């Protein structure tokens, strides 16, 4: 409360945050929503860090308080999304729905009869109403 | 099925009730295709005449989906010897076509390499059948299922007075009274993987049902996957 | 697999100039001749992980790792864990990374032997420098710890291009495999059970990398140059008196001492007054343990008594060759105000970097009362925390573990602290910053919840520092702080022996003659308690003269180390004592004088010049007696006493 | 729980290492003589309590059940200011018996070096912690050693067996009621180089006797032996 | 694991070919045939050190049947060292074929560190790990004249090393390339 008349009309964006320094309680009075208040705060205090955008390999960038986040899409990883995602049948069956088998030391998948490999090359699409393993839980 | 609980309608579709001359399951059955049923080859020494009442959910009364199927011929392993404890597997070709419906869906073979690398490397396995509800308790009136965990090779060897071959593996509890029992003769024991249950084996023998220090002597399905397929195409 | 728990350990082998034995040479030693032959700061490649897959910022070493010494980043994780340890070699040679007892294949093994396999199964076996080659190994039951044993199972990892040549020069790091539900997912250390990993052997330079032998041929014999004569028979690269080897008394700590092959370098680690505990299916108790090479040993420990005790291998030749430390044991309970409200802390020690005007450290230290009752500046610093720190000198590196904080609201103006950190240093230069428990580089305690509302913060490793700066990270509104610390005196018995709490009974002591009245009743002894109020008959002599005494008959001889005194209620006056004398005995018939060991004349122990200010008085000769006549020698007004002694029991 | 007033005195012995002087008599042996080894004495050091012939250089066996307090009077009859330091007992600094940079007081340092010809009552109250546990044989084995010189004292002697047993099983004499006999075994690589007198003694010593010259041991059949195997030497042996 | 040997001359006869070994078995299903015939029973690892210039048959062996004159040749460039050798179960490390087994197998071992090593040696299996009661070693130290009976969970396909972590040049070339494949024989007739 820089001026005592800040919280008498309502939390005003200008009167509290721009013309004066809105405390986070009065910043709430301006917004009354934690997520948008924090997103405002991220550059209300130390600006933006996503504008640098070192997020290689189309890595989506998220700015915060003095920080950025290179959230890497599949096939990319690392601090700035600089490393290809290692595919191995050891972990999560190579992301294959049913079966995995390294060829050229790389993941290629397969599916049981009554199932077909999806276009992603990992998922299995059941082609039968009563397929393998899948319980016939009609009810 | 020592302890355990009933298979929900459809939860155990490949599971079959091998109805003998008196139409009461002398063995646990396993639906394989539209014409095939799986049982341990020990079931061949216990038969006058027998059929396959697929879809049975209660030995007390018929409660839906019970279709009687007749075994055309049995694919017994030619190396099947009781003393080896091995090849205790009998593929049952059926005269009556299996009608894939509610509580009727088989368990088919995965990749042999993937099966060896994944199936026997799992943590627990699920066994079902109209088995003895306790170590000696009465046979499960309903189709009762149960889950049992894997056992290390050395633990099975010390826990068995006999050989634990390159295939047979223990699965159950050290002292807890829960496992397959009388009623799971060839009773299908499976293992969940992304809701697709995989038959990792079936008990053959053992000292009592889930006794202290004892386990079900299951058969390594991945060991004879090639033989399982070649008997699928046999007879 | 589905187990997840992947930990991006961005490890980086770095050819650093590790200080093997720079420590004990910095304490005393001979003044003539030379020191240890070389500084033992040999440029060697050790494991120091980064926190970036870019590998631009190194993951810093922390307080829990101060006793680890040369030991690299510990790959500590629970059962059924795959860890994405990304290894980017920063050394010169093309190294690798092989661990022991993990789920590693020929594509993830550091040994470049004849595995007879393609280059997918050889890239791991030889990692070029400058190259981020990640490693992923799965924790299994075989690698896991023991349910009746320890909650973590230790292993080791190293570059295996030429392992004998590799671990020498420091290519070795601590590797412990724990079981689930021990480490927090925030930061990987066990909260419940304190563990310690050490390596008490010789470390050969002859096999070291970068041992293109540098300062040699000056050895008189093969047993002359400590590079290849005494190859650092050492605790963690340190031979004698490793710092950071201190722990509370009567508190359980797990052992993870390891030995690594070599040549039968066995060490029966003697503990001066300590008993071990086997952690396993039998749970036996041990005195010492022979450090068997090629074996990893884990135990549990509970310290017996506080003070300094010698860490040593009972093997005399190895002990004189290293593996030595005077490990100090802290007091088990340390929550006691060193001052800042009791007046024990000198006001000179109470200093801040900057001021505001009637906003002073004297006002800050006082926890209650006063209009302007805090230190302040106009606002928090912007470029960093960078607060006008309040330095707390002590003239001694006391043990500090606790702290209590609060603000102050007045004139409808509320101001307090929202977050703060502490800077501590034995000197005023190497201003270390406290850290334990957290991924954050240092600690950032939340301040106090509200102005004029007391909040308490704690320190997990008790830091020791003669000078302690405190620059808060973020304070509510204008800065405003009322504070008081908690802890215990360093390297000595600092426990409340009584006469303020219920430790000392009323019957235990006696005084000459108590004041008594009909309206105000009596003014007895045995109520003289550091904070006694209400009907405060603390101690007031009816005769009111120097010959009055306060004979303290303890239940047994006890080792009293200090004493304070402030006095009772003002009572519309300032009634107290100015100075006193101490006469002690084991039977009371004696009154063996207490003084600075001078003569039969007691040292004039100054009392409490006020009726509310605690006056610290120390005991250079530790008082050992049960019958102790305390004579209030000097008094301005009538005798008053609200005291508290410090020390412990002799046994 | 019993209060053990032990009276031990270090004293140099011209030790022969032979089982007996034999018909040849005299003592013409290795130049390892004047070996200061503490020996148990009668209460108030009336005289040294007799030592077993098998325990030639082996010192006073000190059995102790839990809860005891051992008033170990150590008249340093050896002409050197000495000390005795235990290994696995949570002692007090007043009877610490070990001199180092503990920053302690002289009263807690006098134990660390006791004057020659002077009795010091090395008192330590035993606890249930300092005793055999579950899954632990009825007795435990430890060592009290001369901390005055951990290098030279051993080769000059100053050795004595330390045993801690459970309550009940321990007898008044120290034997186990469940055990017909108890046997203590010791080996050493005694070297006169690191001794009081100086010589190149590569001669090896089982108990107090050299390279396999023990007086023989007779044990009756079906005798429940509670053994006590001790192996100590300067270097790694 | 408990060995046996001769008594007429311990030193020179252990230096000769007088040593043997049996097992003190608590086993139940053995019948003198196999401890529990469900795990591989390959057992012996004996890195014993034999000096033929210390053997009982030093005379005839060294003198009559070598490429040197009939001198004992204790003094030597390296014949005190040539005739001494840390062979593995009567076979030198350099001329021993690599091992090989198929997967799903457990090899029940009964070792014997008997040689005059004068320095404890630490064997190690690459990828594969040991057993020690409940504990799993993966790197086992050895002690002289002692039998060590454990099993190994051989769980990593391909060839792998029976290597030593001490790796001292004295007994350095100790690594056995034991193979691991998924049990090639499909058996079951067809
Ligand atoms: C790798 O980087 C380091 C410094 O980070 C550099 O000193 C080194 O020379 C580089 N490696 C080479 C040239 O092999
Ligand atoms: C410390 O470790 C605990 C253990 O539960 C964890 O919850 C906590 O977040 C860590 N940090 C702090 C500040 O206590
Ligand atoms: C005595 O030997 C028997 C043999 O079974 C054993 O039970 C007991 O533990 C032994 N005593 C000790 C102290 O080891």
């Amino acid at each position: 409360a820089n001026s005592f008349l800040e919280e008498m009309k309502k939390g005003h964006l200008e009167r509290e945050c721009m013309e004066e320094t809105c405390s986070y309680e009065e910043a709430r009075e301006v917004f009354e929503d934690s997520d948008k208040t924090n997103e405002f705060w991220n550059k209300y205090k130390d600006g933006d860090q996503c504008e640098t955008s070192p997020c290689q390999n189309q890595g989506k960038c998220k700015d915060g308080l003095g920080e950025y986040t290179c959230t890497c899409l599949e096939g990319f990883e690392g601090k700035n999304c600089e490393l290809f995602t290692r595919k191995l049948c050891s972990l999560d069956n190579g992301d294959c729905d049913q079966f995995c088998h390294e060829e050229q030391n790389s993941v290629v998948c397969s599916c049981a009869r009554g199932y077909t490999l999806a276009d992603n090359g990992k998922a299995c699409i059941p082609t039968g109403p009563y397929p393998c393993g899948k319980q016939t839980l009609e009810r | 099925i020592v302890g355990g609980q009933e298979c929900k309608d459809g939860e155990c579709p490949w599971q079959a009730l091998l109805i003998n001359e008196e139409n009461e399951g002398f063995c646990g059955g396993t639906i394989l295709s539209e014409f095939y049923i799986l049982t341990a080859a020990h079931c061949l020494y216990q038969a006058k005449r027998f059929k396959v009442r697929v879809g049975d959910r209660n030995t007390e009364q018929e409660e839906g989906g019970e279709a009687v199927h007749e075994v055309e011929v049995v694919i017994k392993h030619n190396r099947f010897t009781k003393e080896t404890y091995d090849f205790d597997i009998a593929v049952l070709r059926l005269k009556t076509p299996i009608t894939f419906r509610m509580n009727v869906a088989p368990a088919c073979l995965p990749e042999r390499d993937w099966a060896e690398s994944t199936l026997m490397t799992q943590k627990t396995g699920i066994v079902s059948g109209f088995g003895r509800t306790h170590e000696k308790g009465r046979q499960s009136t309903r189709l009762k299922m149960l889950e049992v965990p894997y056992v290390d090779r050395n633990s099975c060897k010390l826990s068995s007075s006999f050989i634990i071959t390159q295939n047979m593996f223990c699965a159950g509890y050290d002292t807890k009274q829960e496992d397959a029992c009388q009623g799971d003769a060839g009773g299908p024991h499976v293992t969940r993987f992304k809701d697709t249950y995989f038959v990792t084996g079936i008990v053959s023998w053992g000292e009592g049902c889930a006794r202290k220090g004892k386990y079900g002597i299951y058969t390594k399905v991945t060991a004879f996957l090639k033989w399982i397929d070649r008997s699928m195409k046999t007879r | 697999s589905n187990n997840g728990n992947r930990r991006n350990y961005y490890i980086a082998a770095e050819e650093i100039s590790w200080d093997y034995s720079e420590f004990v040479q910095r304490e005393t030693d001979i003044e003539d001749s030379d020191d240890i032959p070389e500084d033992t700061t040999y440029k060697k490649v050790v494991f120091r992980k980064y926190l970036d897959s870019t590998f631009t910022k190194r993951d810093p070493r922390g307080e829990y790792e101060e006793h680890l010494g040369i030991l690299g980043p510990i790959i500590r994780a629970e059962v059924d864990d795959v860890i994405q340890v990304r290894f980017k070699n920063l050394a010169s040679r093309p190294y690798s990374l092989h661990a022991h007892g993990l789920s590693y294949e020929k594509s993830s093994e550091g040994k470049t032997y004849e595995d007879d396999s393609p280059e997918w199964f050889k890239e791991d076996n030889a990692v070029q420098p400058n190259s981020s080659y990640t490693y992923v190994w799965h924790a299994t039951e075989r690698s896991g710890p023991e349910s009746p044993g320890s909650a973590c199972r230790a292993w080791a990892y190293y570059s295996a291009v030429n392992p004998e040549k590799d671990i020498h020069s420091g290519l070795i790091g601590p590797l412990l495999i724990c079981q689930k539900g021990i480490l927090h997912k925030d930061s990987n250390m066990p909260m419940d059970m304190r563990e310690f990993v050490l390596l008490f052997m010789t470390f050969d330079e002859k096999k070291s990398w970068y041992y293109e032998k540098k300062s040699r041929s000056s050895w008189r014999l093969t047993s002359s140059e400590m590079k290849k004569s005494h190859e650092f028979h050492a605790i963690n690269g340190m031979i004698y008196s490793l710092p950071g080897l201190k722990m509370y008394e009567q508190e359980w700590v797990r052992l993870h001492l390891l030995n690594i092959g070599g040549s039968q370098d066995i060490h029966v680690v003697h503990f001066h007054g300590q008993t071990l505990l086997e952690n396993g299916n039998k749970q036996h108790q041990l005195g010492v343990w022979p450090l068997l090479p090629g074996s990893f040993k884990t135990l549990e420990m509970k310290a017996s008594k506080p003070g300094w005790w010698l860490l040593n291998t009972e093997v005399g030749e190895n002990q004189r060759a290293g593996m030595q430390t005077p490990f100090l044991i802290m007091d088990r309970d340390c929550r006691m105000p060193m001052g800042l409200s009791t007046g024990i802390i000198s006001d000179s020690q109470i200093k801040a970097s900057e001021f505001l005007g009637y906003w002073e450290p004297r006002l800050a230290r006082l926890n209650n009362g006063g209009s302007y009752n805090a230190w302040s500046v106009e606002k928090l610093a912007a470029e960093f925390a960078s607060k006008p720190w309040i330095q707390v000198d002590m003239q001694k590196e006391v043990i500090i573990t606790g702290i209590q904080t609060q603000g102050a609201k007045h004139y409808l103006k509320s101001c307090y602290t929202t977050e703060f950190y502490v800077a501590y240093s034995s000197n005023q230069i190497n201003w270390q910053i406290f850290k334990g428990n957290s991924t954050r580089n240092v600690m950032y305690f939340n301040g106090n919840s509200d102005a004029s509302t007391i909040k308490e913060n704690q320190f997990d490793p008790p830091i020791v520092a003669r000078y302690i700066r405190i620059s808060p990270t973020r304070a509510y509104n204008r800065p405003t702080l009322r504070l008081e610390l908690q802890g215990c005196e360093v390297n000595g018995c600092s426990t409340p022996l009584g006469m303020e709490n219920g430790k000392i009974e009323n019957k235990q002591i006696t005084a000459s003659s108590f004041k008594k009245s009909w309206w105000g009743d009596y003014w007895e002894p045995f109520r003289a308690r550091l904070n006694a109020q209400g009907r405060v008959n603390a101690w007031q002599a009816k005769a009111n003269n120097n010959k009055q005494w306060l004979e303290i008959d303890l239940l047994k001889i006890k080792k009293i180390t200090a004493i304070i005194t402030q006095g009772c209620k003002s009572l519309s006056s300032e009634m107290y004592v100015k100075s006193y004398t101490i006469h002690y005995s084991e039977q009371g018939v004696e009154w063996k004088p207490y003084r600075l060991k001078s003569s039969m004349v007691d040292k004039i122990f100054e009392g409490n010049t006020n009726t509310k200010g605690h006056v610290k008085n120390f005991f250079n000769p530790p008082i050992i007696s049960r019958f102790i006549r305390v004579i209030p020698k000097t008094w301005n007004q009538s005798i008053a006493l609200r005291l508290e002694l410090f020390g412990c029991d002799i046994y | 729980a019993q209060l053990r007033q032990f009276y031990v005195a270090a004293q140099g012995i011209s030790w022969s290492y032979r089982p007996e002087p034999t018909n040849s008599s005299l003592n013409l042996s290795v130049t390892s003589f004047k070996k200061i080894v503490y020996r148990e004495y009668e209460p108030y050091f009336k005289k040294e309590k007799p030592q077993s012939t098998i325990s030639g250089l082996l010192g006073p066996t000190l059995y102790a059940e839990v809860g005891d307090i051992i008033k170990v009077h150590f008249k340093n009859k050896a002409d050197k200011p000495l000390s005795i330091h235990p290994q696995g007992i949570r002692y007090s600094k007043l009877s610490e018996g070990a001199s180092y940079l503990d920053h302690t007081f002289p009263a807690e340092k006098m134990d660390d070096a006791v004057a020659p010809g002077r009795e010091y009552t090395y008192e330590w109250s035993i606890s249930e912690d300092s005793g055999p546990t579950h899954d632990d044989p009825p007795c435990l084995t430890h060592i009290y050693y001369s901390h005055e010189n951990l290098i030279e004292d051993f080769n000059s002697g100053l050795i004595g067996p330390l045993l801690i047993c459970k309550k009940g099983t321990l007898t008044e004499g120290g034997t186990q009621k469940t055990f017909d006999k108890q046997i203590v075994l010791l080996f050493a690589v005694f070297d006169e180089s690191k001794s009081w007198s100086q010589s190149s003694s590569l001669m090896y010593t089982v108990n107090g006797y050299v390279n396999g010259t023990m007086p023989d041991i007779t044990v009756c059949a079906h005798d429940h032996i509670s053994w006590h195997l001790l192996g100590m030497s300067s270097g790694p042996e | 694991t408990r060995p046996y040997y001769s008594d007429v001359d311990i030193m020179r006869d252990i230096a000769s070919g007088l040593i043997g070994l049996l097992l003190i078995c608590k086993s139940r299903s053995l019948d003198r045939r196999g401890i529990q015939r469900a795990a591989d029973i390959e057992q012996q690892a004996v890195f014993a050190v034999f000096d033929e210039n210390k053997s009982w048959y030093l005379e005839d062996n060294i003198n009559k049947f070598c490429e040197n004159p009939d001198e004992v040749k204790r003094d030597d460039p390296k014949f005190y060292e040539s005739n001494i050798m840390s062979t593995i179960n009567g076979y030198v490390p350099e001329s021993i074929t690599t091992l090989g087994f198929c997967f799903d197998d457990t090899v029940q071992w009964h070792f014997c560190s008997v040689g005059t090593q004068n320095e404890i040696l630490t064997i190690h299996f690459t990828g594969h790990s040991f057993i020690y009661g409940k504990r799993h070693e993966d790197t086992l130290t050895l002690f002289p004249m002692r039998g060590e009976s454990v099993t190994v969970t051989m769980d990593n396909v391909g060839t792998w090393m029976l290597t030593s972590m001490n790796s001292s040049p004295r007994s350095k070339k100790l690594r056995l390339k034991f193979r691991d494949v998924k049990c090639i024989p499909d058996d079951d007739e067809d």
